[PDB]
């Protein structure tokens, strides 16, 4: 019934994304943070090369046409300490910044499956709010989700009970709640709503009128019973 | 701007909403926004 | 009850001050290593962040801070134990008091984080709020005031089982949850070891800095540790070989402690976006998922706040 | 699993010319037709 209006919030909705990307600068931050993480890596790692780490020079053909063999080989064997340290810690950084990206991959690629390839129940996994569907961007060394969620607004107060007592028995909602606009009781979905009539289609029996707490007294139309009386004199 | 200048103040964690809880009122949305985040 | 830590110990490291002190000659040579200073204080920085935003991103999931109405009834429940207590100057729960009661230098710093205790409690107390006056809803929109017997009514609903049989055994299942919520506290005050895991990181880390200054005294091969007393003692040439060795030493420690608190700031990363996780889909909302809000079928979980760590 | 389309797999919400590609088809009541037998 409402067909329309949704398309036009949606189509609204993404050219808005557009905007919120292409003016705020830093909604690739996590992108642009591990190219830069990366980059200042190889970059530490080219320049402690200039590093002498206690020799005479960082150069080796210096040190090889200065210093006859004995002395060179220790100062050769300390640039060589100090590179494979070097390197032995570019490494670590690597293996470390690999299993940050390793989790992060593994929790997009259960993303993409639960939004994307399905509908997920799961709170704030697929966005903020309750999730109809998502679709997946290509991005530099990343993903986008566009995560199409449903947010109610424009809420009202209607008083509510837990059951109603119409002859004794006690009539609970088989899916809604009972509210009330001050005078007359109907009975709407949860996330909508949508105030219809209380009948014995739409309500179970179980119980007896004493046993809820809080139950009030209104009357429960029964479609079989008033089309029967249609059908007398 | 308090001629601008730098300020220092405690950080606030949002807008306080008092619930309107009670034994009834029950609240129920009325429309909805479909949002793409 | 289930324990996660979300933060660590924020710790900065003056390197010069640590592998040198107040020596001149040290941090000349120590200027011949490159920017290995650089990188140890760019990965504790980019640790003591993390763990900021792993606070922010378990604790602040919440836009609003909600209060809990005058009156504190809701169906016969007793959140008394979980809600923020005012008489005590904390505005925290006598839960969260006992889980706070619970819970027990040459250029090494520790940075406070950047949300106090007080303000983690708010939190803590916002969230409780929501859940008990709205349930699921905050989490996904505004807040929809809603009673709590109707509220786990529906919750009742989502594992398979009718309203009638809560709106027909209210009073029981009230008893039962506040007979229930009174048993964990003598299960957190008696036992010693529930809340073992926050202590745990709390001792990795001071264990980790007490060897980082125990370094301090070791000669890695020199003849002394005393940066004045070979100084004192050899010439500038000769004393330099000391002097190199004993960097070599303090920066292998450092590189050591960095590395280590890399690991457990990554694992904490883990256990922090777990915690959220599970936040958002215990207490934001009832999840379907078997053993991941507690053992059985999930009703709702109400967070307590914990010093580094967060209880559900 | 073809079923018949009758008034107790349905509901009724909003009238004929709200839904985009609605389309025209009988949907039987049981009970209208159970009432129909008892009549002359």
């Amino acid at each position: 019934e409402n067909q329309k209006l949704i398309a036009n919030q949606f189509n609204s909705a993404i050219g808005k994304i557009q905007d919120s990307l292409f003016s705020t600068p830093s909604a690739l931050g996590k992108l642009q943070d591990v190219v830069n993480h990366n980059a200042q890596a190889l970059n530490t790692l080219v320049k402690q090369l200039s590093s002498k780490f206690g020799a005479i020079s960082s150069v080796l053909n210096d040190i090889l046409s200065r210093l006859d063999p004995p002395e060179a080989e220790v100062q050769i064997d300390r640039l060589i300490t100090g590179r494979l340290q070097s390197l032995q810690t570019y490494v670590t950084q690597q293996l470390i910044r690999a299993a940050e990206i390793r989790a992060s991959a593994n929790l997009a690629a259960t993303k993409m499956s639960e939004c994307v390839l399905g509908q997920s129940k799961r709170v704030d996994f697929c966005g903020k709010g309750y999730h109809l569907m998502s679709f997946p961007q290509s991005a530099p060394h990343g993903v986008v989700f566009l995560h199409v969620t449903y947010v109610p607004a424009q809420e009202k107060n209607f008083t509510t009970a837990p059951a109603i007592c119409h002859d004794g028995k006690a009539h609970f909602p088989r899916e809604g709640v009972f509210v009330s606009n001050g005078t007359h009781w109907f009975l709407t979905q949860r996330n909508f709503y949508e105030p219809q009539i209380i009948t014995t289609d739409n309500t179970f029996v179980s119980g007896n009128c004493d046993v809820v707490i809080g139950i009030v007294n209104n009357t429960v139309y029964d479609p079989l019973q008033l089309e029967l009386d249609s059908f007398k004199e | 701007t308090q001629s601008q200048s730098i300020i220092a103040y405690t950080m606030s964690l949002g807008a306080e909403n008092s619930v309107a809880y009670s034994n009834n009122s029950i609240a129920i949305p009325t429309n909805f926004t479909i949002s793409v985040t | 009850t289930e324990i996660l830590p979300v933060s660590m110990t924020k710790t900065s490291v003056d390197c010069t001050m640590y592998i040198c002190g107040d020596s001149t000659e040290c941090s000349n040579l120590l200027l011949q290593y490159g920017s290995f200073c650089t990188q140890l204080k760019r990965a504790l920085t980019g640790i003591a962040v993390e763990q900021d935003k792993n606070t922010q991103e378990v604790f602040a999931q919440v836009k609003q801070i909600y209060k809990t109405p005058p009156i504190k009834y809701f169906g016969g429940f007793n959140f008394s134990q979980i809600l923020p207590d005012p008489s005590k100057p904390s505005k925290r729960s006598p839960i969260e008091d006992l889980l706070f009661n619970k819970v027990t230098f040459n250029g090494l710093t520790v940075l406070p984080p950047l949300l106090t205790d007080e303000m983690i409690a708010q939190y803590t107390s916002a969230l409780l709020a929501g859940t008990i006056t709205s349930g699921w809803t905050f989490g996904a929109g505004p807040a929809l005031q809603i009673p709590f017997p109707m509220q786990m009514a529906y919750r009742f609903n989502g594992i398979g089982v009718t309203q009638n049989v809560l709106y027909e055994n209210q009073k029981l299942i009230a008893n039962q949850f506040n007979s229930a919520i009174g048993k964990i506290q003598d299960s957190l005050f008696s036992t010693p070891s529930a809340l073992g895991k926050l202590q745990d990181v709390v001792n990795h880390n001071a264990q980790a800095l007490n060897t980082l200054v125990k370094q301090l005294s070791s000669k890695f091969g020199a003849i002394s540790s005393v940066l004045n007393d070979i100084l004192s003692r050899l010439d500038p040439p000769e004393a330099e070989v000391q002097i190199d060795r004993l960097i070599t030493g303090r920066l292998q420690s450092l590189q050591t402690y960095v590395t280590q608190q890399l690991i457990r700031a990554a694992e904490i990363r883990a256990s922090a976006n777990l915690a959220a996780t599970k936040m958002s889909e215990c207490v934001l909302g009832q999840s379907k998922r078997v053993d991941f809000c507690g053992k059985g079928y999930h009703l709702m979980s109400f967070p307590q706040s914990a010093p580094h760590g967060v209880v559900f």
